[PDB]
């Protein structure tokens, strides 16, 4: 099957058994609000992105939308924002994707608004787990940064000798987190230029799109404000059937 | 009970990707419901669901909120789009009651069909 990145976490544990107990006598006493808050941060938006749905279709059965469908190429042409743009008659799925969404082939399931798909991240990214995972690599990266930057002082403020003992624990977190940081940083700024641009992914593979382009461009910081403090929406899927009413007639 | 057939109304895109049907209203329904009150329903049910994507001053306070208390909030307490969901199944069951029943027409929540085309 698939597995997890649990070296990650791997390498967070050595700070939190011994890397800096005690040490807070002259120096900077606030120890937890370096790494301990990050990490649960992290934790935190990494699980809720990984077990969630992330805006799964509720698989639209047969005799959906319009049967008239005699020869048709498949797709119906939408004019948003007075800029067109092309969508396709699903087979499996069986409706029409609405613009800004489409399959995840391997992942077997058609969505709404798609990013990627990863293993790592075991599903496809929607809009519901959007944010979770942004938050996610943004408190990862932050986490990384912090580290690399500042949680050094066992060594920094430590002489020559380091002889040993605990200095080992942080030995292998400092490479860790040098092979790390630079696929993470930069990952992390490509889904920021994602954000800060109407514009994501698939829309990057995309090298057709030349022109009046990006008709759901909005306006950068609405961007950030939907993808941040927006109301979360709601499961599309298992949500509980209801009952008729009447013969009606 | 007999069916005759289902009508189906696409989103309104003009406005972009925000939930709001296109208002226009349908050929097939003529006699049926006339276009007056069909126009009421969908404008009204547009408004709800334009009430429930706001980005006001609540929208952020709950997201910060959200953010501190790492998301359990939404545990304990349901998020604005799902109580603005409950409101509005609360109007198309009083409406489909109140108008379409008697004639002859009856509405399914969009939310079924993933807020894509809604069911007559
Ligand atoms: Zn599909
Ligand atoms: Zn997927």
């Amino acid at each position: 099957v698939s597995a997890a990145a649990i070296f990650l976490v791997g390498a967070t544990t050595l700070f939190f058994a011994f890397t800096c107990p005690g040490l807070s006598l002259n120096v900077s006493p606030a120890v937890p609000i370096y790494n301990a808050i990050m990490f649960l941060f992290v934790l935190a938006n990494f699980s809720m992105a990984t077990f969630m749905d992330p805006g799964i279709f509720p698989r639209a059965e047969e005799d959906e939308d319009k049967e008239d469908d005699f020869r048709a190429p498949l797709y119906k042409t939408v004019e948003i924002k007075g800029i067109q743009v092309r969508m396709k008659w699903c087979a499996t799925c069986r409706f029409y994707r609405p613009p800004r969404c489409s399959h995840c082939s391997v992942c077997d399931n058609c969505v709404e608004e798609f990013d990627h798909h990863c293993p790592w991240v075991n599903n496809c990214i929607g809009r519901r787990n959007y944010r979770y995972f942004f938050l996610f690599l943004l408190s990862l990266t932050a986490h990384i940064m912090g580290v690399f930057g500042f949680g050094l002082l066992y060594v920094l403020y430590h002489i020559e000798e380091l002889s040993g003992v605990r200095t080992a624990v942080t030995m292998a977190v400092m490479c860790v987190a040098g092979l790390f940081f630079i696929p993470v940083a930069g990952l992390t700024g490509f889904h920021v230029v994602l954000v800060a641009r109407g514009r994501t992914t698939n829309e990057q593979v995309t090298g057709k799109f030349r022109g009046g382009v990006n008709p759901f461009t909005n306006g950068c910081c609405n961007n950030v404000s939907r993808v941040l403090c927006s109301s979360p929406a709601p499961r599309y899927l298992g949500r509980p059937k209801k009952e008729k009413t009447i013969v009606i007639r | 009970a007999p069916v005759s057939g289902k009508v189906f109304i696409q989103r309104d895109y003009s406005s972009g990707t925000r939930c709001q049907f296109q208002t226009k209203f349908p050929a097939e329904l003529e006699n049926r419901i006339d276009r007056q009150q069909f126009e009421e329903t969908v404008r009204t049910l547009n408004n709800l669901y334009a009430e429930a994507e706001k980005l006001g001053g609540q929208s952020y306070l709950e997201g910060c909120l959200a953010c501190l208390t790492a998301y359990t909030i939404f545990l304990c307490m349901e998020t604005h789009y799902e109580k603005v969901l409950k409101k509005v199944s609360k109007y198309i069951q009083e409406q489909n009651e109140k108008i379409y029943a008697p004639q002859g027409l009856l509405l399914t929540d969009p939310i079924e069909r993933g807020l894509r085309v809604i069911e007559i």
